[PDB]
C-alpha cells in the first residue's frame, strides 16, 4: 500500500503507475505536478534609484568671508568662493568689490521616483521548494494538495496521505547575489552596501524607503559661478542608476535554463524541470478490494492498429478481451517504453476496446498489464511529416 | 466652377471620432485623424480629417469649416487652422473631409483648428519621410537644379479619379437627450430626427419618435440615448459604429489624386576629374549624400556603386573597352585610356 | 475641492532668477525653470518654474497665472503659456511652482508665458528622451496593443 | 535668509506613480518550420529586440535587436526552444 | 516584393498576402485595431540593387 516511486520533475507528465498490493485488486496511480515553486530564502541588502541634488540657497555676505561647516548630510560638499560680484534684476547686490564671498552648500538626496521605481539587491540562500501536486488516482479523480518537498511532511488531502522529495538537484538559478528591478530578475553582482564607485551601478546605497541615513557617492563637486550671476553650479557623475538600466544584461527569467521562470514575488522559479522526485504515498486500504471480485481477463491478445513515431499519443492498437464478469479494469504498462493515455477501461463478455499511446521505438515491444493480465504489444511505428503537437508526452528517449 | 461637386458639399455632413492623442489623452475630438497617406515625393502629405472643410452651409465660404459640436454642427471660420509634426507645416488647400499640406519630415503628425476660445486639435503616431526624387539623398527642395519625374499630390479638387463610401453613419448617443421629467428620464429631439431609445428595465423598445418619456427606468446610466441622423451622411470610418439598418451608397471622388509631376532635384557639385595610366582619379566633393555609380564598357560588367558623404577622393582602372560613371544625377560621361 | 491647498496658494508668493537663456541672453526672467524630471515613461515632463501660477491673488481663478515683475506681483491671465522643446509641446496641468506637460524629445525646455505686450520667454539646457516600456522601442504613444 | 529657514513644507504638486502606459505591438512573425530547425521569417516595424532560450541544461540565450526586415534560425533541440518576439507573450516549441 | 499582385491596373481581382489579423480593441474605444505586416513595395523601393 505504500508505494514508494522515483519521478522524474515534469510539470505536464502524468505518472500514472499502478500499485502491486498483494491480497487485493491493484489499484492505477495518477500524479501530476502543477508547480515547481522553489522560493529560495532571501536577505534584502540594499535598494538604489536615481538621485536628486537637492540645493539649498547659497549664503552670501557682501563685504566679509564665511567659514562653512561640515554638516552631517550625505555627501555634503560646502566650498567657500571669493572674489564675487553677483548683480540681479535689481542692479549690483554688494557695494564691496573682493570681500564678497559665497557659501555655496549641495547633498545629495534619493528621488521622488525612488517610492515607485528602484532597484532591490538581495542575497539568497539554498531556500526551502513547495509544489502544487494533483493525484486522481482510484475512483476519486481529485486532489488539491500544496506540498513540500522536505523528506518529512506528510500531505494528508482527502483521504489519502504522502510525502514527496528531496529533490536530486540542487540546481539554483539564482546567484549568490540577485538584483530585482520592478519586475525583471537580473543575477548582477551588486558590490556590497557602502562601497558604490561613481557613476557606476549602486552610486546611491538606501537601506530601506524607509532608512533615512544612506551612501551617495556621486563625486559632486561645486564650482566657482561665472560672470557675477547667483547660482550654484555643480559638477557631478551621471546618476549610475540611470547608467545600467539602458545597458542592463537580459533577465535571469530570460537565460534560465530548464524552462524556469520567475515572479516578483518570493522569488519562486517555477516549472524548473530538473532533477527527480522519491515519491512514497500511503494508500488508504479503503479503496481496496478483494482480488476474488476482479473478472478473469486471461487468454486474451494484443494487436497493433497504427502507431506514429511521434511525441503525441499517435499509437493505437485493439485488444481482444477474453473476460467472464463485468466490471473496472485498470490499464497501465510497468515498462517505459510506451505511456498510455487510456486509463480505465469496463469490461464486456470477450469484447474488445482501441486505447490510445504513445511511444519512441521504431518496432515497439512493451509489456501491457491489464488488471493482472500480461501481454506484449508487438508492432511498428511511423515517423510523421506534419511535427507540430503539443510538447512531448512520451518522455522516453532512449536507444532505438 | 467650385460648385460643381455637391454631391460631397451638401450630401456629407462632418462627425465625431475618438483620437488617439487628443489635447492630452484619448478624448474624442471633432478632428478625428484618418488615413494620412505619406506617399509623395516631395514631403507633401494628404490627411481625412473627420472634420470637414470647404464650404459653408449650403455652397460658400471656401474660407470656412465645417466641425460637429455635440449633437448639431456649427460652421465657422478657418481663422486659424494648423498642421503640424516635429516642425510646423504648411497648409496647401483644404476640401472635403482631406487636407493637403508640406511637413517637414518628422516621427507623428497633429491637426488643429483653433475656435478661438479653445484650440481642439488631435494627432496620431505616424511616420512621415522624406524621399527626394533621383539619386541625391537630400532632405528639402532646393531653389535650382535639374527637374525630374516625380510622383506627388496634386493641389486641383475637381477631379473623379477615385471614390470613396459615403453611407448613412451608424447613430450616436448623447446622453444629454436624457433630461429628467423630475421623476422619470425624459428624452428630447434635435429635429425629428430618429431616437432610437430603450432601457435595462422593460420600457419603449424601438423609438422612433419625437420627444418621449420613460414609463419604467429612471437612471439615464441605463438608457439608450441614440441618434439616427443619416438625413446627412457620413464617411465609411473604421471609427464610428455601423448601423445593422442597411449601407447607402453615394460615394463621392477624392480630392487629391496623385498625379506624376516634375519636381526640380538637387544637382552635385561636379567632380574634380584627374588622370594617371589607364587610371581614373576621381575627385568628389559632395554636399550632401549622393549615390556614384560606375559601369566598364567591356564584356565584364563589373559594376561599382556606393553613397558617399564625406568628401572623398576614389580611382578607377580605366580599359581600353572605355568606362562609364554617373555621379550624382549629372548625365552619364564615357572615357578611353592610352 | 481645490481650496484644500491653501498652503501653497497663501503662504507662498511669486519669484524671479537668472534665466540662463532668456531670450537672446542671460537675463532674470520671472520664470526661470529649474529641476526638470523627464524621468516618466509616457512622455510627460514635470517642470518647475520660479513663477507660482494657481489661484489668483486672494482665492479665486484656478485658470489664472501670478508672476512677480519688478518689486511686485501681478496675477494676469494664462492666454498663452508655451512650454517647448525639439518640437513643440501640449500643457497637461499646472499647480504652484510646478507645471506638467508632456513634450517629444529633445535637447532643450523653453518655458514662455504671454504678458500681451512682452514675449516673456526662458529656456535651459536638458536632454530629454522618452523610451517606451516594453522590447519595442517606439517613439510615441500608439494607439492601440 | 541668514535668520532662520522658517516652516512651509509644501507636498509636491505631481507625485510620480505606477500607472499602465498603452504600449506598441509588433506584427505577428510569419512562422515557418524545417526538419529540426526554426526559421523565423519576421518584418518588424520598429526596433524590436527578440529572446530565444533552451529549455535544455544550457540556456545558449540570445538577445538581438532588429531594425529592417530579416529571416533568422534557430536550432530547435529534442529539449525545446522558446522565443519571445517583441512585448508578445513567449512561445515555446517541439522537436519532433 | 509582390506582396499585393493584380493582373492588371484595371482588375478587380487582386491577391494580397499580407498577414492581416484583427486585434481587441483597447479600452472599450470605438476603433478597428489592426495588426499588418509592414507594406511589401516599401520594402525593395528602399534597398533594391543597382
Ligand atoms: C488532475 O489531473 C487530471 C489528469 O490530467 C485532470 O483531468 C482532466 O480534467 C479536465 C478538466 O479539468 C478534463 O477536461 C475537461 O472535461 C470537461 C468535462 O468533460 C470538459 O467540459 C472540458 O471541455 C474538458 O475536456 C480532462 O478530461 C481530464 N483528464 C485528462 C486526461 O486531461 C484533473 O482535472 C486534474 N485535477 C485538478 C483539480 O487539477
Ligand atoms: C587610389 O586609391 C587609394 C585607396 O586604395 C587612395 O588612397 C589613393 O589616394 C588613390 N590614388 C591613386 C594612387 O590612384
Ligand atoms: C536560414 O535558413 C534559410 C533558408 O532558406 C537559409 O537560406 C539561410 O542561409 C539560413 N541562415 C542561417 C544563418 O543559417
Amino acid at each position: 500500500y505504500e508505494h514508494t516511486a522515483v519521478m522524474p520533475n515534469k510539470v505536464g507528465i502524468p505518472y500514472k503507475a499502478l500499485v502491486e498490493r498483494p491480497g487485493y485488486a491493484p489499484v492505477h496511480l495518477q500524479i501530476q505536478l502543477v508547480n515547481t515553486r522553489i522560493i529560495p530564502s532571501t536577505n534584502l541588502e540594499y535598494i538604489t534609484c536615481k538621485y536628486k541634488t537637492k540645493v539649498p540657497s547659497p549664503v552670501v555676505k557682501c563685504c566679509g568671508a564665511t567659514q562653512c561647516t561640515s554638516k552631517p548630510h550625505p555627501d555634503y560638499q560646502c566650498q567657500v568662493f571669493t572674489g564675487v560680484y553677483p548683480f540681479m534684476w535689481g542692479g549690483a547686490y554688494c557695494f564691496c568689490d573682493t570681500e564678497n564671498t559665497q557659501m555655496s552648500e549641495a547633498y545629495v538626496e534619493r528621488s521622488e521616483e525612488c517610492s515607485i521605481d528602484h532597484a532591490k539587491a538581495y542575497k539568497v540562500h539554498t531556500g526551502t521548494v513547495q509544489a502544487m501536486v494533483n493525484i486522481t488516482y482510484g475512483s476519486v479523480s481529485w486532489r488539491s494538495a500544496d506540498v513540500y518537498v522536505n523528506g518529512e511532511t506528510p500531505a494528508k488531502i482527502g483521504d489519502a496521505k504522502l510525502i514527496i522529495g528531496p529533490l536530486s538537484s540542487a540546481w539554483s538559478p539564482f546567484d549568490n547575489k540577485v538584483v530585482v528591478y520592478g519586475h525583471e530578475v537580473y543575477n548582477y553582482d551588486f558590490p556590497e552596501y557602502g562601497t558604490g564607485k561613481a557613476g557606476s551601478f549602486g552610486d546611491l546605497q538606501s537601506r530601506t524607503s524607509t532608512s533615512n541615513d544612506l551612501y551617495a557617492n556621486t563625486n559632486l563637486k561645486l564650482q566657482r559661478p561665472q560672470a557675477g550671476i547667483v547660482h550654484t553650479p555643480f559638477t557631478q557623475a551621471p546618476s549610475g542608476f540611470e547608467r545600467w538600466k539602458r545597458d542592463k544584461g537580459a533577465p535571469l527569467n530570460d537565460v534560465a535554463p530548464f524552462g524556469c521562470s520567475i515572479a516578483l514575488e518570493p522569488l519562486r522559479a517555477e516549472n524548473c524541470a530538473v532533477g527527480s522526485i522519491p515519491i512514497s504515498i500511503d494508500i488508504p486500504d479503503a479503496a481496496f478490494t478483494r482480488i476474488s471480485e476482479t473478472p478473469t481477463v486471461s487468454d486474451l491478445e494484443c494487436k497493433i492498429t497504427e502507431c506514429t513515431y511521434a511525441s503525441d499519443f499517435g499509437g493505437i492498437a485493439t485488444v481482444a478481451y477474453k473476460s467472464s464478469k463485468a466490471g473496472n479494469c485498470p490499464i497501465h504498462s510497468p515498462s517505459g517504453v510506451a505511456v498510455i493515455k487510456e486509463n480505465d477501461v469496463t469490461l464486456a463478455e470477450s469484447g474488445s476496446f482501441t486505447f490510445h499511446f504513445s511511444t519512441a521505438n521504431i518496432h515497439p515491444a512493451f509489456k501491457l498489464q491489464v488488471c493482472t493480465s500480461a501481454v506484449t504489444c508487438k508492432g511498428d511505428c511511423k515517423p510523421p511529416k506534419d511535427h507540430i503537437v503539443d510538447y512531448p508526452a512520451q518522455h522516453t528517449e532512449s536507444f532505438t | 466652377d467650385l460648385d460643381t461637386h455637391f454631391t460631397q458639399y451638401k450630401l456629407a455632413r462632418p462627425y465625431i471620432a475618438d483620437c488617439p492623442n487628443c489635447g492630452h489623452s484619448r478624448c474624442d475630438s471633432p478632428i478625428a485623424i484618418e488615413e494620412v497617406r505619406g506617399d509623395a515625393h516631395a514631403g507633401v502629405i494628404r490627411i481625412q480629417t473627420s472634420a470637414m472643410f470647404g464650404l459653408k452651409t449650403d455652397g460658400v465660404d471656401l474660407a470656412y469649416m465645417s466641425f460637429m459640436n455635440g449633437k448639431t454642427q456649427k460652421s465657422i471660420k478657418i481663422d486659424n487652422l494648423h498642421v503640424r509634426t516635429s516642425a510646423p507645416c504648411s497648409l496647401v488647400s483644404h476640401h472635403g473631409y482631406y487636407i493637403l499640406a508640406q511637413c517637414p519630415p518628422g516621427d507623428t503628425v497633429t491637426v488643429g483648428f483653433h475656435d478661438g476660445p479653445n484650440r481642439h486639435t488631435c494627432t496620431v503616431a505616424h511616420k512621415v519621410e522624406f524621399r527626394p526624387v533621383g539619386r541625391e539623398k537630400y532632405r528639402h527642395p532646393p531653389e535650382h537644379g535639374v527637374e525630374l519625374p516625380c510622383n506627388r499630390y496634386t493641389h486641383k479638387r475637381a477631379d473623379q479619379g477615385h471614390y470613396v463610401e459615403m453611407h448613412q453613419p451608424g447613430l450616436v448617443a448623447d446622453h444629454s437627450l436624457l433630461s429628467i421629467h423630475s421623476a422619470k428620464v425624459k428624452i428630447t429631439v434635435p429635429s425629428g430626427a430618429q431616437v432610437k431609445y430603450y432601457c435595462k428595465c422593460p420600457d419603449v423598445r424601438e423609438g422612433i419618435t419625437s420627444s418621449d418619456h420613460t414609463t419604467t427606468c429612471t437612471d439615464v446610466k441605463q438608457c439608450r440615448a441614440y441618434l439616427i441622423d443619416n438625413k446627412k451622411w457620413v464617411y465609411n470610418s473604421g471609427r464610428l459604429p455601423r448601423g445593422e439598418g442597411d449601407t447607402f451608397k453615394g460615394k463621392l471622388h477624392v480630392p487629391f489624386v496623385p498625379v506624376k509631376a516634375k519636381c526640380i532635384a538637387t544637382l552635385a557639385p561636379e567632380p574634380l576629374v584627374e588622370h594617371k595610366h589607364r587610371t581614373l582619379i576621381l575627385h568628389l566633393h559632395p554636399d550632401h549624400p549622393t549615390l556614384l555609380t560606375t559601369r566598364s564598357l567591356g564584356s565584364d560588367a563589373n559594376p561599382t556603386r556606393q553613397w558617399i558623404e564625406r568628401p572623398t577622393t576614389v580611382n578607377f582602372t580605366v580599359t581600353g573597352e572605355g568606362l562609364e560613371y554617373t555621379w550624382g544625377n549629372h548625365p552619364p560621361k564615357r572615357v578611353w585610356a592610352q
